RNA sequence: CAGUACGAAUACGAACCGUGAAAGCGUGGCCUAUCGAUCCUUUAGACUUCGGAGUUUGAAGCUAGAGGUGUCAGAAAAGUUA
RNA sequence: AACAAAGCAUUGCGAUGGUCCUCGCGGAUGCUGACGCAAUGUGAUUUCUGCCCAGUGCUCUGAAUGUCAAAGUGAAGAAAUU
RNA sequence: AGGCGCCGUCAACGAGUCGGGUUGUUUGGGAAUGCAGCCCAAAUCGGGCGGUAGACUCCGUCCAAGGCUAAAUACAGGCGAG
């Protein structure tokens, strides 16, 4: 049989986690008290500091309304086109501005958003990552369902009652250009959860990988290995819809 | 005799008229409360009165929580190592009884007391739960009444966890006499396999 | 008149007597439910069947533990 | 492979007869089962999934060659026999009929 | 050749039986049965000790026939018949005795050859069907 | 096989038939002889048996034949290591 | 000359993610969100990357037909056993 | 209060228990040891047992799901001695 494959080592481990005290803070979008038309929440953008645990950028945002329990704070998701000094208004009466976040409900069709909610004060879940963004197409006075299309192409149904930031995330076109040093992507990794450098199934002998053994490097079975296949054995590609740059479509996706 | 009949004839029929409803109610509570339940009254009085409640001082009885199915045995996903006749790790179920094991749980958090006896009181899908009964040896008001004074003597402490509760008699198959009884009295380890 | 016809007490008191003389018959075949479905399914299957079904729910018993209670009472004096 | 008559003449061996008569050919499998044999001691004997000794079931096998496998049954009594070991394969009935002689056609 | 495991033989008595060959009683079902439950004992002796030891028998009383031709009970002559379910007489060589023997079970050609006068008793167990009715009588003796 | 099993032969007797004139021949194939234990299962025949009595159901079993073993006097069974 | 590498492809993943550790809690995923995470193939640039889905792997739809377990359910039936 | 005799008579008699199935473990324990786990599930002059299952009178024994309890046994021996 064989010493474990690396697949097993991400398990748990200081060594397949990341640097989760690194990581800035948790940023939450605040969960309104109530009306908001204008300043019960107010916030100015006034820093715009990295995120290491995603490489995009936050805007700090203070953020200063009453109460107790009041709360209030902090560092929100940036969306292209926020600068110090601009306001932020969260919730239901919200201006229709980018960087403002309300419920979809309150959003008009044909609007860009970011930080969409699962589920109602979960906070906000779909298009996070840098440049991306979900597309509110339907509504209508939809006292049922407001439809988004995510960045997959995939439309989901969600509660009209899920907030959402308008506009799409900051740092956008990060993917198009190439690393171009080993030592780029080295610094880039140690802030992630991951362990690398990546040596090749191939390469390794027997005892390490499927794929290993063999004078020549190959893959001695088949790729595409089985949703039965237990971990260990599960490499490859994993229940392959097809394989090999032709002929297929993005992902088309019912309701 | 008296009362006490009528609610022991309730709990036979555990499935039926006010009893499930009643003590599905309470599993609303059963949940909620830990899988340590002090509590200041038995639920089933008749089987409190048989097998030993008196309300006196010393005496408490208390709500134990324990898991449904068998047991599970390391080490899964670095595994033995042996032929496969002792391979098993959900295939063998304990050979003490979920009773006890509640039994062992209870003593262990009420170190100062030992368990007299205990009884059943439901199941849902994931917990079987149990009331037990434990009895302070150490105040006048136990070794002042010869009923339960028994219990008192330095042999007689830690008795669930050497088997010698009705539970612990009744797993160990001491429930019989005569005929078959033959492995099981006087010990389980008896004749050290000569 | 109608149910069952006819008698009222008497006929749950019947019954309540066809009840365990087929449930003891039952227990001298083992089990007890697959028997009661056997012993009841081996016979006509009318009567007994609604009667059985009844006893293999939730079933009686306020006026379980109301004829129990007298039957001991009354076997008790 | 044979002509076997199904039909045919035989001595009894059984003890109401004990004479010479008419009897009947049939190839013979049931097995068993209600399951008081090796049935129970396998089911039992698991203890652990195994199969074990529940398995000659394989080599993978094969030889292919028998003896006669009978009985033949009266119809005129019913006390009838099974025959003793000379060597067959295989074995061919329906009925008989015949290895017919003699042809012209 | 020794290691006593290399020229020895072997180790255990295997070999033996399968396929190599000699030897135990080998090779078993075959009967098996009754359990330790419903089981023995008969006890059983031939008359030909009864007379050796009629002379000497001076415990057990002579009477119709001469002093040598005794009654006896056999049931109170044989050791272990207590434990014992019944007590048996066997026909083994010869009786020249004009005896009275009392038995649980007597073979028929156990009486015929000491039919040289006597008489042959049943017991009231040799039957077995005679009637323990509830009642009262017969019984079963008892000693170590 | 010089004493060791299944097999095989070479004959009988007992029962039971044929053909045949019958004496006789006929205990598988011109002769020189042409295969399978052990559990289990299968059936055959009759009978035996399963723990108060009583009664049905099956079981357990004797004796005999057929179902795998050609590693043929009987394992359940693929390779590499540089 | 081996491994890594940046670069190039397939595939799984809609979140309580799939995947790894764990009986479990939980954790690692990720306090992230498909411009993201895993699982793999190959290996700068430059020009390119043909034909084959028969076998093997894998995947798709199956409201319909031959096979396809258990239970509950029906038949003989005192059961059970078929 | 206790005993004996006579007199009727009877209640401290313990439920997810007895019992059956599904899946396992263990045992000399076999349809028949003991225990675990999932599902189901009685009666209360009624019930339980007698080495597979089902009518009767019974025969023969015994009242679970409760408990305690001296003495006799062990001590590859702390501690004293032969």
């Amino acid at each position: 049989m064989g010493r474990v494959i690396r697949a097993q080592r991400k398990g748990a481990g200081s060594v397949f986690k990341s640097h989760t005290h690194h990581r800035k803070g948790p940023a939450r979008f605040r969960s309104l008290d109530f009306g908001e038309r204008n300043g019960y929440l107010k916030g100015v953008v006034t820093d715009i500091i990295h995120d290491p645990g995603r490489g995009a950028p936050l805007a700090k945002v203070t953020f200063r309304h009453p109460f107790r329990y009041k709360h209030q704070k902090e560092l929100f998701v940036a969306a292209e086109g926020m600068y110090t000094g601009q306001f932020v208004y969260c919730g239901r009466r919200a201006t229709l501005s980018i960087g403002n976040v309300l419920p979809i409900r309150s959003v008009p069709e044909g609007a860009v958003v970011c930080n969409v909610e699962h589920h109602v004060g979960d906070r906000g879940v779909f298009a996070r990552a840098s440049g991306d963004y979900a597309i509110v197409i339907s509504h209508n006075p939809d006292n049922g369902t407001s439809r988004i299309k995510l960045p997959s192409g995939a439309k989901k149904i969600v509660p009209s009652s899920c907030r959402a930031m308008i506009g799409q995330v900051a740092g956008g076109g990060r993917t198009e250009k190439p690393m171009l040093k080993a030592g780029n992507a080295y610094h880039k990794y140690r802030v992630k959860r991951n362990c690398w450098p990546k040596v090749r199934g191939v390469a390794m002998n027997p005892v390490e990988h499927p794929h290993g053994g063999g004078n020549h490097q190959h893959i001695g079975h088949a790729s595409t290995v089985r949703r039965d296949a237990p971990p260990g054995q599960k490499v490859g590609l994993i229940a392959a819809r097809r394989t090999g740059r032709l002929r297929g479509q993005a992902a088309a996706t019912a309701a | 005799m008296g009362a006490y009949k009528y609610v022991s004839e309730l709990w036979r029929r555990k499935q039926s008229d006010v009893m499930r409803f009643v003590q599905r109610v309470r599993c609303w509570e059963y949940r909620q409360q830990p899988a340590i339940v002090r509590l200041t009254r038995p639920t089933r009085p008749d089987k409190a009165r048989r097998l030993g409640y008196k309300a006196k001082q010393g005496y408490v009885v208390y709500r134990v929580r324990v898991r449904r199915g068998g047991r599970k045995r390391p080490v899964p996903k670095g595994i033995v190592y042996g032929k496969p006749k002792h391979q098993g790790i959900t295939q063998l179920k304990f050979q003490r009884n979920k009773r006890s094991v509640a039994e062992e749980r209870a003593g262990r958090k009420l170190g100062g007391l030992r368990v007299l006896n205990s009884y059943w009181v439901n199941e849902d899908s994931t917990y079987k739960y149990f009331e037990i009964i434990l009895v302070d040896v150490a105040h006048s008001a136990i070794r002042n009444d010869p009923r339960i004074n028994w219990l008192c003597k330095p042999v007689h402490k830690h008795r669930e966890l050497r088997g010698l509760t009705s539970a612990g008699k009744k797993y160990r198959g001491l429930r019989g006499k005569g005929h078959t009884h033959h492995k099981a009295r006087p010990s389980r380890r008896a004749t050290w396999k000569r | 008149g109608t149910k069952r016809v006819h008698f009222v007490r008497n006929l749950i008191r019947e019954v309540a007597g066809f009840a365990p003389y087929e449930k003891r018959i039952t227990e001298l075949l083992k089990v007890g439910k697959d028997k009661r479905a056997l012993k009841v399914a081996k016979r006509k299957l009318g009567t007994h069947k609604r009667a059985k079904k009844k006893r293999e729910e939730m079933s009686s018993v306020l006026r379980k533990m109301r004829s129990a209670g007298g039957g001991a009472g009354d076997k008790k004096k | 492979m044979v002509n076997v008559p199904k039909t045919k003449k035989t001595y009894c061996k059984n003890k109401e007869c004990r004479k010479h008569t008419l009897h009947k050919v049939t190839q013979y499998k049931k097995g068993k089962d209600s399951l008081s044999a090796q049935g129970k001691r396998r089911y039992d004997r698991k203890q652990s999934g195994y199969g074990g000794q529940t398995k000659p079931v394989f080599h993978k096998k094969a030889k292919t060659t028998k003896k006669i496998v009978l009985k033949l049954q009266c119809q005129s009594c019913k006390h009838y026999s099974q025959h003793p070991i000379k060597r067959c394969k295989h074995f061919e009935i329906g009925g008989d009929k015949k290895g017919k002689g003699t042809s012209l056609f | 050749m020794t290691t006593r495991f290399k020229k020895n033989r072997k180790k255990r008595g295997h070999v033996s039986a399968g396929h190599g060959r000699i030897g135990k009683h080998r090779k078993h079902p075959g009967g098996r049965g009754n359990a330790g439950g419903m089981h023995h004992h008969r006890i059983l002796f031939d008359k030909y000790h009864p007379g050796y030891f009629g002379k000497v028998g001076m415990r057990y009383f002579h009477r119709l026939s001469n002093r040598f031709h005794c009654p006896a009970v056999n049931v109170e002559r044989l050791w272990s018949m207590v434990p014992a379910e019944a007590g048996a007489g066997a026909g083994k060589a010869p009786v020249i005795d004009v005896t009275q023997f009392g038995y649980t079970k007597v073979l028929g050609k156990g009486m015929l050859p000491p039919e040289r006068p006597i008489v042959v008793k049943a017991k009231l167990i040799s039957k077995v069907a005679e009637k323990k009715i509830k009642a009262a009588g017969g019984a079963v003796l008892l000693t170590a």
